[PDB]
């Protein structure tokens, strides 16, 4: 589900499910 | 970074990965 | 909407909404 | 820490903004 265009929400839902007990960082505008 | 890799061209899980703690 | 009970995928999404183009850190187990 | 604070009990602004970049 990963080889695609992610924006928005859905970019922070594959970085949500990928990552899973590790949590993640979402920075956009960097 | 994260939306000029991951929004505007396409993703990868190598990309993705990079971003988890 | 922020004063409730925030489990899983609804927390991201409260965090993206609220952060905005600030981005956030989502570190669950610590 | 965000789990604790906003999912086991209940989630405020302030703490959500904590986390903010």
């Amino acid at each position: 589900f990963v080889n695609q265009h992610l924006c928005g929400s859905h970019l922070v839902e594959a970085l949500y499910l990928v990552c899973g007990e590790r949590g993640f960082f979402y920075t956009p505008k960097a | 970074g994260i939306v000029e890799q991951c929004c505007a061209s396409v993703c990868s899980l190598y990309q993705l990965e990079n971003y988890c703690n």
